[PDB]
């Protein structure tokens, strides 16, 4: 016959090798692929969808869980008071775990791209005021007050004019390698910071609730990317 | 403002907010070269495709959320509930319209979305050791709908904080009252039993609780008017 | 600048272990030197929650078979792996004529011969294997039962009339190839209780993720 | 030599793999294929052939077996009486097992297509009357009487005008999967229903038999198809 | 929309087991460590009724040989599978010079070497193997005997002068390739009594299929 | 199948044989090669660089 020399690797079964194998049913014509609505092709499609960010990820009591979904603002907050705060950490625990984006991030090891958090004022329509939502880039420390936050990337939101406002988080990268406990994890360190202050107090006329809630939705821009699949989960199929 | 009419059904609505066409596809029909070219599937135009306005559910501070199953919500009602039962196969689309009638002094937010194959998983006995299958009143709640008990997991062990991944639209009281959606027929098959299978389910949950000072009407009449689009049937009985 | 890693086919390939068969000599476990494994892709723990991201999928699956003794040792034993397509009848005994039905593909391989490997197609009669079903197949114990999702059965056994001389362990891996998916839906945040339904533990309802003290302390 | 790496699957013997193997007799020139009449190429050719449907599949007594082949109609049946009834179930037991179509269906797992049942009045030529043969689509319940059957797909057959009449069964599909006993069988559920009623009584003049028989033949249209071979049989080669 | 599964070649491929040879050490069964198996395609139960759908057929057949010990074990034994075309003489003893006749193809393979596999052609001198014959070869015991349907004989044996040291079992599978068929005829509805004739059991004459109570009760 | 004859050398592992082997991570897109100053290609580049010759290689 024809001359050969088997090279090392012969007979190995690589869980990742993606060659072809013999068909079990050679004659079988599998029922045709028809048209189904909403076909997903690449997962990054889903990363660009907005999902509620549980910023108020504090109540854990079983029937208050519907509250992590929206934080509130009220008349009782003096001008300059810190309303809320969280980091630009899609992967790591906390608020981002509720967002779909965060959830996908868990099947990947590295990633980077611009994020986008949109806020929604769902209070009475008769309410007005202003909020100062500031972003303190990675490394920068949470501004001491509303004034110092007013000197860095910020946005005065008059929920009196527009019911919605969207903020773009320029960049976040989870690529710096950490070999802490004994388990080497690829962590941020790029914990950007989003602070929210009462620029003015909550002004509402008589007859309107003195407390409104705000919902914060999040998604990743189109410049987003992920690398290295890493199947991981606390919820697996039970016996 | 301006009123629209489809037959004997005349609803009064706003000019044209932003409609949501689920998955960008329009409820179209099914062409001649399908699996049943013998039993021509008759496409109900006359009264079958008109406005059905359901028993307005009342919003409260304590409301958890509501959900209806499709086509279950109508297989009971009218001349479409006539075809849905005494017909063997079905394929349809839906112009769903949800409205709130509340003053500029009530506040709230409703997330309105459509979820295909919405399979209700019950609580399972509590501790988790009872394989209880949801009743038939929870699986197909008619046109009265049904109240979620665990809105956070959508009574199916899934975070609602992610439901926006389905066709949805918001009903913030301080910005809008009406919310509209167009649903295309969706299933792994071109046709299917209109009684044994609820292709999807309409979910409308209060994400920002309804509130108001004392004196203002304590309830917000949520009116759900909906109508079939390019709906098709086949095989009378 | 590239985004190929996040594609469905990428996300899903890789042979994952979805099944393990024990054919001991002395045992309560598979006493007849044979076994039947209706093909379940939930065998790979991780898998259940991954696929349940969508409502409809479609794919082919390349199976690879790894067999040896418990110490992970190799032996001079022949084997018959048989595939009983859905609809065909599974062998009830170590001598059921089902072992001989030609329409039940069978591949014979010696344990020494490297892993046997075969591709199985998209069986389902429906246009897609669908993970959720909001109905009943024409309060009932048949809710959410999408039937037309059967991939088949894999009957394993030592070849020959007599019991095999050794204790054996077959492992079934499965690479999913040519994956297409539709209708995406909320990631399971609650623990799984049963293979069939989304039934969760109404007592132990947990917040999707970690919590903190105040919405002002990071 | 030339570099190789044997991949998993090497050395396996797949009963279905259809590769080529070395010829035992390389020089041998097998005697030429001549022309033989009636060559069959695809089995569906045979599914379109009419075969007698044992509708009257009730007599089992050894020498009455020639009766399952034809049912009868007589003077004694009042207008509206149910003459006969069966389902559109080519695979499953009963009447269809006698038809060749039914018999082939047994070597296949799934299938679907339009059927066609033709009736033959073999009574005296002096007889007349009318029959109402109605089809109650899958799901629809057997009509209570001749009147309610008269409202659904039906055909008034005047065996006084035409000796033969053919009915088309629009569609039948054996694809719904059932895992009952422990044996997973692919069954209909599409049991369409063919009912036959005496629209009028059997009118015959003096000198003519007051009983005629009818033969029912069946075949599948051209839109028929089969999938997944499943060798199965009660009759196998004996020792 | 496709109809390729219902083609003759499709319907008939697949290697089916048509033969099994026992070569025990201690036995009444094949005491001389050798065996002769005139090629019969009725060995696969199912097969007899399938082919008898037609009157004339034609085909080639790829045979594959699976050999081991009863426990389905593999051993260091060599084997000689020999094919004695029709007309040639079968070996009468474990040393019949028929084993050495060059015109009797023989393939030698070690048990360890994967299954041996060979294609045999359309032997028959007639233009087609024909299943039924309404006559006698030039009340007689030679009715329905279509002679020119001989495919040959397969002589199996351990190699060597002396008896083999192990108990052996050869299995012969057979894929039918390039199948052409003519003149279709009524599916056997009566149980088979003999290999040669359609003789049925005149006492146990059964209705083609299931029965019911009335031609009005379903 | 297709006829072969394995030749001597089959199965040997030569520390110098430079054939190809199966990729462990087939989907993985390794982070891009950017421009870095002073790239060395052949070592002889370095042999042409002046380095101090310890002629006075006596004090230890």
């Amino acid at each position: 016959g024809f001359p050969t020399e088997l090279k090392p690797g012969t007979n190995q079964f690589l869980t990742t090798d993606d060659g072809v194998s013999a068909p079990i049913l050679p004659n079988f014509h599998p029922t045709p692929c028809i048209h189904i609505p909403g076909e997903v092709r690449n997962l990054l499609e889903l990363c660009q969808v907005e999902t509620i960010l549980e910023v108020n990820n504090v109540p854990t009591n079983a029937t208050s869980l519907m509250e992590r979904l929206r934080f509130p603002v009220s008349a009782q907050a003096g001008k300059g008071e810190l309303c809320a705060v969280f980091r630009a950490d899609p992967g790591r625990n906390g608020p981002w775990q509720s967002t779909l984006l965060g959830q996908l991030c868990g099947y990947y090891t590295q990633w980077s791209g611009s994020l986008e958090v949109t806020f929604m004022f769902t209070g009475s329509f008769m309410a007005t005021g202003k909020m100062l939502i500031a972003y303190t880039p990675p490394g920068g420390p949470l501004p001491k007050d509303r004034a110092t936050a007013m000197l860095g990337t910020h946005v005065i939101w008059d929920f009196g004019l527009q019911s919605s406002v969207t903020l773009v988080i320029p960049w976040i990268s989870n690529t710096h390698y950490r070999a802490h406990a004994r388990d080497g994890v690829f962590d941020y360190y790029t914990t950007g910071l989003v602070s929210i202050w009462y620029q003015t107090n909550y002004v509402v006329p008589i007859g309107a609730p003195n407390t409104a809630y705000i919902i914060a939705l999040a998604a990743a821009q189109k410049n987003f990317t992920m690398k290295l699949c890493k199947d991981a989960s606390d919820i697996l199929q039970t016996g | 403002v301006a009123q629209l009419t489809i037959g004997n059904s005349t609803i009064t609505t706003q000019e044209a907010a932003n409609i949501i066409v689920g998955y960008g596809e329009w409820p179209s029909y099914c062409s001649d070269s399908d699996a049943t070219a013998v039993d021509k599937p008759t496409r109900p135009d006359v009264s079958v495709n008109r406005f059905y306005t359901l028993d307005t559910k009342l919003w409260e501070k304590s409301s958890k959320g509501w959900y209806w199953k499709f086509p279950d919500v109508l297989t009971e009602t009218g001349v479409f509930g006539q075809n849905a039962q005494f017909h063997y196969l079905y394929r349809s689309g839906f112009c769903i319209h949800v409205q709130c009638n509340a003053s500029k002094f009530h506040q709230g937010a409703l997330l309105v979305a459509v979820l295909p194959e919405y399979v209700i998983g019950t609580v399972a006995g509590g501790t988790g050791t009872e394989d209880t299958h949801p009743p038939y009143k929870q699986t197909q709640p008619g046109a009265d709908g049904f109240e979620l008990q665990h809105p956070y997991v959508l009574d199916a062990g899934i975070p609602i904080s992610q439901l926006t991944v389905c066709p949805h639209q918001w009903i913030n009281l301080r910005t809008n009252n009406c919310a509209t959606i167009i649903v295309p027929y969706i299933n792994a098959l071109p046709f299917d039993s209109a009684l044994n299978h609820c292709n999807f389910g309409l979910l409308v949950v209060p994400i920002s609780p309804l509130d108001y000072d004392q004196g203002a009407t304590p309830v917000i009449p949520i009116t759900i008017t909906l109508a079939p689009m390019c709906s098709e049937f086949a095989g009378l009985r | 600048h590239s985004t190929a890693e996040t594609t469905l086919d990428s996300f899903f390939s890789r042979a994952g272990l979805v099944g393990e068969i024990d054919l001991p000599l002395k045992g309560t476990t598979n006493p007849n030197g044979y076994a039947n494994w209706d093909i379940d892709i939930t065998g790979y723990a991780q898998m259940r929650r991954k696929v349940e991201l969508f409502t409809y999928m479609r794919f082919d699956a390349e199976f690879t078979f790894v067999a040896c003794t418990p110490t992970g040792e190799v032996v001079p034993q022949l084997l018959q792996y048989m595939f009983v397509p859905p609809g065909a009848p599974k062998p009830d005994s170590r001598e059921s004529l089902a072992w001989q039905t030609a329409t039940n593909p069978s591949v014979f391989v010696k344990l020494s011969d490297p892993p046997a490997q075969v591709s199985v197609p998209f069986m389902s009669p429906a246009s897609a294997y669908q993970w959720f079903y909001d109905g009943y197949p024409t309060k009932d114990l048949e809710y959410g039962a999408m039937p037309n999702n059967m991939m088949g059965t894999f009957s394993v056994r030592t070849v020959g009339t007599s019991k095999s001389k050794y204790p054996l362990v077959v492992r079934i891996y499965m690479r999913m190839k040519h994956v297409r998916a539709w209708i995406p839906r909320p990631m399971r945040n609650q623990n799984y209780l049963f293979k069939a339904n989304p039934n969760y533990a109404g007592n132990s309802i947990k917040p999707t993720g970690a919590s903190r003290t105040a919405i002002t302390t990071l």
